[PDB]
């Protein structure tokens, strides 16, 4: 015991995280977007499911 | 007055591309990708080189 | 000794290992697991005594050391390299539908649930005239033979004491008991060892092995929903009787849930889902292991009931049944074809997709997609073939 | 339908039924002609200048 | 108000009798018609009907053969009396064109390799034409030189006068435009005047193959191998060349093999064991991918061809120098000869069944065949 999306997002109650999956997932590949490295991957169909999978597992977990 | 649009006229003029796949078909409407609309796609695509 | 035709791979070990006098337990540990281990240590290290566990199938991951040794004995007994392994059990390549465990035997799969694992039969009026374990006997629908008079196989309990001869391996006699020297429909069951029909008028009455076993798994997870009762001969037995009036029975039963889905609508039906309505029967046209059209019966009719369908029915400003979605492993398995080459199908401009989607996305192989008037009249136009 | 055309060096063209000429295929008679005419008008129209 | 219909005619002979017994005159006037009348219910449908008959049939459709279809069925189901469907007249793609191999056209169970199709002149039979006047499917097919029936022979691509016949172009059945009526007026041109209807009394020959699609496929791989056309058009060449072949095979086949690869020693510069097998085969087995039969009864250029290779490999086995046999095949080429998959042939690898030369030597894939695959 302010206001951004990743401050409030994950203020919330933790039953409602599932439902970030797909906001998270965005950002992970705008992350990788804005590396040296992670222009060879952002956004590439290849790694999509594998990055929604991982991240809705660790949600579930967190929820 | 009911009308037509300036680039609605245009857009049918210059529809005279069928250059690609070897299989004329109907021609698209000339356009830097190829764009299909009525089958939501793209001819030559930049995967390509066309 | 030399092999039978049809011969089972521990059936010819037997003999072998008796042929040569080494009856006793510790000497078949011997003769066998020993003198494997003194060739080389990894023909004995993937080689367990047991007789039930020697077969491939039974196996795990080092197959290969396992079949080392089986090449140790083609030598050791003047062989040939594949003299054994023509007659072993082994993992097919072939999923068989819904990832189920196969197995392959020389040209034959057989699916995981059909091998009669306890429990093996025999027939003394065939034992008299050769007395070794012989194959087409491990198979769950084969009650009965051919020949013989007919009659059952000497089941189990020959004498208040339950028989097989892998836990106690003797042929002739087991256990306490005896040398055992001891309704006219499944002589046609029987025929799963060998096909042999002539004025095959059903649909269920001609092909190869492999067809004739999926087209008898199929009809059993569609109609004998009942639970497991072992009733191993009669469950099936009537499968045939079923198949006699089959071209002009599944279309009915194809018809009557069009009217009973019909009727519980909700949506308008340019929306429906292809699944909604027929749960999903195409699916389960992959259970028979053949992709063609000429020797997969059971697709072939289920194709000419859906080409009919759309032809009575053509486009007009009233949605109606035939403009359903399908979804990307749906064309597939109507267009006889694998997923990726529906991609690039519709990469050319062959085929329309009817629901945008969302941005920075990708539509998935379950998510349902394309019409179904669509893809018939495609596959008439541009996917014939002589098959 | 019927369509009509003038332009500005004193021709004038004439189809007197716009519902048969395809993308692909033959014109008929005197419709074929007129196709020529406008080319080459509009083939120097698009290639020199003033 | 249809006319008889026939089981052995093209789909635009029964178009232009169909319109004539309407009161129709000319072809074009009853494709206005039509083309009008499918407006009234079905847009799309209605621009895939083109009015010229030289192009109604579908395997002249790019990507719009799909709309052209349906407007066929319409076209069946508002005519009266309608138990038949159009559809089994006419040409479609074939499936086997995938990777290349050729491209084909599809009819009712034959597939025909698309260069044997008739383009721009149709030769008839005037001693059929009398009995009833319609256009025979066959006609189309270049193999079909000579009638099969009333002689047959000589038949002809010029009537009369001075012009060639073409009944799509002309649009006319009985006489052609100088007015002709093409109804008034060497023995072994029927072995090839039969691929009609295949029919053949038992014989020596290879080409004893009831399968109609392996008839074609046969001829097609030996056009392509022998009557190169790289001097001549050939009109009938085959009738003389072909027969022969596919009689004297139990030797002529050997002979090029065997000429082939010792042809093949006398320019063999570089040390055996590191050329192709395509260096000395030539890829006479890709060739062997051209009949559309897999299995070994139907396939036989393939058959042969092992049986020579497995001489071959038999009259030269290891030794410290490199030979016959030492000639390296990819997985792919020995998956043909075994008739297998790449992937099992990675299996056999794996599993020790065949070793890895650096990719696997032909005694490998022979021995390997003979040994294992029985």
């Amino acid at each position: 015991g302010s206001g951004g999306l990743e401050l409030e997002l994950i203020t919330q109650p933790k039953k409602m995280l599932p439902e970030l999956m797909l906001q998270v997932a965005g950002r992970f590949h705008l992350e990788l977007q804005n590396h040296s490295a992670g222009r060879r991957f952002a956004f590439h169909p290849a790694l999509m499911a594998p990055i929604k999978s991982q991240i809705l597992w660790l949600l579930r977990q967190l929820a | 007055a009911a009308c037509i649009n300036p680039q609605k006229i245009g857009a049918a003029l210059q529809k005279i591309d069928d250059w690609w796949a070897n299989d004329a078909d109907l021609p698209l409407r000339v356009h830097e990708y190829g764009a299909n609309h009525e089958a939501l796609t793209a001819l030559r695509h930049p995967a390509t080189g066309q | 000794p030399e092999p039978f035709a049809d011969e089972a791979l521990e059936s010819y070990f037997l003999r072998l290992s008796q042929e040569n006098g080494f009856e006793r337990y510790r000497i078949f540990s011997g003769s066998v697991q020993d003198w494997l281990h003194t060739t080389d240590h990894a023909a004995a290290g993937a080689f367990p005594l047991e007789l039930s566990r020697l077969n491939i199938f039974h196996a795990s991951r080092s197959s290969g050391l396992r079949v080392r040794a089986l090449q140790l004995v083609d030598r050791l007994t003047d062989g040939a390299p594949f003299r054994l392994l023509q007659l072993a059990l082994c993992h097919s390549a072939i999923s068989f539908g819904n990832h189920y465990k196969a197995v392959h035997r020389s040209g034959v799969d057989i699916p995981l649930s059909f091998i009669r694992v306890h429990q093996i039969p025999c027939c003394p009026d065939c034992l008299r005239e050769s007395a070794y374990v012989r194959q087409c006997w491990h198979f769950k629908p084969y009650v009965g033979c051919h020949r013989h008079g007919g009659r059952l196989i000497y089941s189990c309990p020959a004498c208040g004491e339950s028989l097989n001869y892998l836990a106690s391996e003797s042929i002739n006699h087991c256990q306490c008991g005896f040398d055992l020297r001891t309704p006219d429909e499944i002589q046609l069951s029987a025929l799963a060892y060998g096909c042999s029909f002539e004025s095959s008028n059903p649909l269920l009455a001609i092909g190869s092995l492999s067809a004739r076993f999926g087209a008898l798994y199929w009809y059993q997870q569609r109609y004998l929903s009942d639970h497991e009762a072992v009733r191993d001969d009669r469950a099936l037995t009537k499968a045939i009787g079923h198949f006699t009036a089959w071209p002009d029975a599944f279309w009915r039963e194809l018809q009557q849930m069009v009217d009973d889905a019909l009727v519980r609508q909700t949506k308008p039906l340019n929306h429906t889902d292809f699944v909604d309505v027929f749960g999903s029967v195409v699916a389960d046209c992959r259970q028979i292991p053949m992709r063609n059209t000429g020797q997969n019966f059971i697709l072939k009719n289920l194709i000419g009931f859906l080409t009919d369908l759309v032809a009575r029915h053509p486009q007009c400003r009233v949605a109606n049944v035939g403009d359903l979605l399908l979804s990307a492993v749906d064309a597939a398995t109507l267009l006889s074809t694998s997923v990726e080459q529906v991609r690039r199908l519709h990469h050319e401009g062959f085929l329309p997709l009817s629901i945008r989607p969302a941005s920075r996305n990708t539509v998935s192989p379950h998510r349902a997609v394309f019409h179904l008037r669509h893809v018939v009249e495609l596959r008439q136009a541009r996917m014939q073939s002589h098959h | 339908t019927k369509i009509e055309i003038k332009t500005s060096l004193g021709s004038t063209y004439h189809i007197p039924d716009a519902r048969r000429l395809s993308w692909s295929g033959d014109w008929p008679e005197l419709e074929q002609k007129q196709l020529e005419q406008l080319t080459s008008e509009m083939a120097k129209a698009l290639s020199q200048p003033d």
